[PDB]
């Protein structure tokens, strides 16, 4: 009977268990041409691979023996591209295909091709708790009815928003090692809070969405301000409605009269229908300018109160009583009181001559110019994230403006990535 | 066990 | 007196007459004075013939046959060559003058006739407001052949529009700056009458540090005197910028209703723009008045930033910022125009203003203004010398705007302006 | 009878 070593592979497309004789020595691309050959011999199969659901990996190295990789194995012959649902920053919920084998930070850069948001590696995927498809975004609605922001009005003690930043998917793994079954909902969101070439000229969109991150942290809450500064908001926010709604005039509900805007040698050489659409079409892109300019204030407020850009972890710092937070910016890391909010110590990035990660004991150590290490312990997922959002900061920081059209993702990797 | 990362814009 | 004869007019005590004319009083009035009374003298012996309860501190004495003030009271009768043919002026020194703004609207301010028209549009400026006056003159009106200060209306029928539209040509604009008032010298030796209106306008278009913070006033002048030179087309441009210039408009006059209606005309208010805590801690009124409240500088700003797009894409123009001048220069067969902007010299056509040759600044070594054939040269480290003739009246104009360049050129955002390096600059008397 | 001034800004 040979060697039969019999290997169940389940086909996610068509829920259907098949069974394979094999030796060991057959090769990853072997396996996957017998699945074709004892099913549809019709399918398009180039999109699937195999994923080993005990060892959470793809097997995409397909010059492999078996036993290479390492009988009684359970894989699955599925699509690397499968259908994620997000919720935008604007709140609203949009699906896109992806390729779930592609390292995350490869996936959000290409989604945020798709969605033409230029500078990805300062956005990423984050877990929500417990649709129009695409290769709206352009929406911007105010908070509509009382009950939908009172039902998102859910108040969120500083340590139970440090617990949400655990959700921050590893920008260096695939949506597949990291739970993330077809059309669960992740949210796409500005992870990082160091915007470089905020441009009003290309980056509407851009600009729309980070908008939108900023005016719902501040009417939830998850960013606090002073009575008059909410004050403001709502009336820049009040006022960016308003030039939204002077965008959207159309040949009817216009009152251009060209005969008090241009001088009389139009008015004489063109008829008016003539005229005013040339105006409308100018007037778009002039009121687009002026709703993009409003929204850039409030976000260039938003950055102007003190606890902007702050992401709060749970952490046990060396010589500590309790659990207090660590608090990571585009420059600086905050020893913070978890109770309280109020910081305790600040360290520059600037000082910082490097850190370092223990993966058994879960220290991060943070060294420093003229300055005793900082050493602090975080849970195993926390120590993980806390490293990436360092090594990230870091990263965006050298970003040079000599036009340097190139993200150098290796660099990334390099400085985001110890492979826990 | 350790992994170390030494801060490009480490200004002093 | 003891002279080999009485001097001639002198009366048997040996004092002269002297007519004066009192402006406040159309009235002249004779003093008999000798060749050694001090210009103090003359003053004072008028204050003792006129009313003695008035104020006549702000008269001063003026001579119109020398178009000269008399401010040195230490001076003598002989030391002013003052004699018995001398028709003096007793008037005041601070007068009314009406000035049509950029925005066409007439004021009307009180401005000492006797300082040099810079110092004058410096003071008349802090009045508005209005910062950098350095970048603003006086020019008077061409013969055809803070409320109001912030106003920025629209035309109001396109016969409104259709009156102001002279279709001058080329020529005809370079007239116009003629009437730049000399920087040097006073309105009153410039013939300026008290009830005549002079256009105050951003004479050189170097604007330092247009700020939207802080110049809202500065910013709206501007933007008019950018919107009536684009639709009385002063400056031309294409069919495609005029649309957009008319979005601009009708953009940016949208917003002035905001600005304007924010307070009482607006219900639009819908609250939904606070945190749920706000409408428990707040009544709903009570919210509603303090996001109004601070709307008003939200939309002001909207509104400051929409006019600095109107002003920023009019600089964008081909032939925005040069000032025309009629000039011959030394191998034409015809006239032509000097053209003066903030860094270069142009010589240019007439007829379609064509620009035929450029000269840099940061290369002119020096110039010079031979006032008796009314010649202008200039020097260059990489070509050769340009030299140029114009009329009596450009001839000084051109200087100034030469030299105010020159100046301006030296701003630095550190810085009292230096008004003795501009009238150094653009003086040549 | 003239008036030669140098402009500071030659560069």
């Amino acid at each position: 009977a040979d060697g039969t070593w019999e290997l169940s592979v389940h086909v996610t497309d068509l829920n259907r268990d098949v069974t394979l004789r094999v030796t060991g020595e057959v090769h990853i691309g072997g396996v996957m041409l017998k699945l074709v050959e004892k099913l549809d011999v019709k399918k398009d199969w180039s999109d699937h691979a195999l994923w080993w659901e005990k060892k959470r990996t793809w097997l995409l190295k397909t010059h492999w023996t078996l036993d290479k990789c390492g009988a009684d194995a359970k894989l699955q012959f599925t699509p690397q591209h499968k259908l994620l649902r997000l919720q935008l920053p604007n709140m609203k919920y949009v699906k896109v295909k992806v390729n779930f084998s592609d390292r995350v930070f490869k996936a959000v850069s290409d989604i945020c091709k798709t969605f033409n948001i230029r500078h990805p590696e300062e956005l990423s995927l984050l877990k929500k708790p417990r649709s129009p498809l695409s290769p709206i975004l352009a929406v911007s609605q105010p908070v509509t009815s009382p009950e939908i922001l009172a039902k998102m009005f859910k108040p969120q003690a500083l340590l139970d928003k440090a617990k949400t930043n655990q959700g921050w998917l590893d920008s260096s793994r695939s949506l597949m090692e990291q739970d993330v079954k077809e059309n669960e909902a992740l949210l796409l969101r500005f992870k990082y809070y160091s915007f470089f070439d905020l441009n009003p000229k290309y980056d509407a969109i851009r600009i729309n969405q980070l908008y939108e991150q900023a005016k719902w942290a501040l009417l939830l809450e998850e960013i606090e301000c002073t009575e008059e500064e909410m004050m403001m908001f709502a009336a820049l926010q009040y006022h960016i409605n308003k030039l939204s709604i002077m965008t959207s005039e159309n040949h009817l509900t216009t009152d251009v009269n060209p005969e008090c805007l241009v001088s009389p040698r139009y008015l004489k050489k063109y008829k008016s229908k003539q005229i005013t659409a040339r105006i409308l079409e100018a007037h778009q892109n002039v009121a687009q300018m002026s709703l993009i300019e409003a929204k850039m204030r409030f976000i260039q407020a938003w950055q102007s109160l003190p606890e902007f850009g702050i992401t709060h972890f749970i952490a046990r710092f060396q010589g500590g009583k309790r659990e207090e937070l660590i608090g990571i910016a585009y420059n600086r890391l905050i020893r913070m009181d978890a109770s309280t909010g109020d910081a305790i110590k600040t360290w520059r990035f600037s000082n910082m001559k490097q850190w370092n990660v223990n993966w058994e004991i879960k220290m991060v150590t943070v060294e420093f110019a003229d300055e005793v290490r900082l050493s602090f312990i975080c849970t195993e997922v926390d120590c993980k994230v806390v490293h990436e959002f360092i090594g990230g900061y870091i990263f965006l920081s050298t970003r040079a403006k000599d036009q340097n059209e190139s993200l150098d993702e290796e660099m990334f990797y390099k400085l985001t990535s110890g492979w826990v | 066990a350790v992994t170390t990362v030494v801060n490009p814009q480490y200004e002093g």
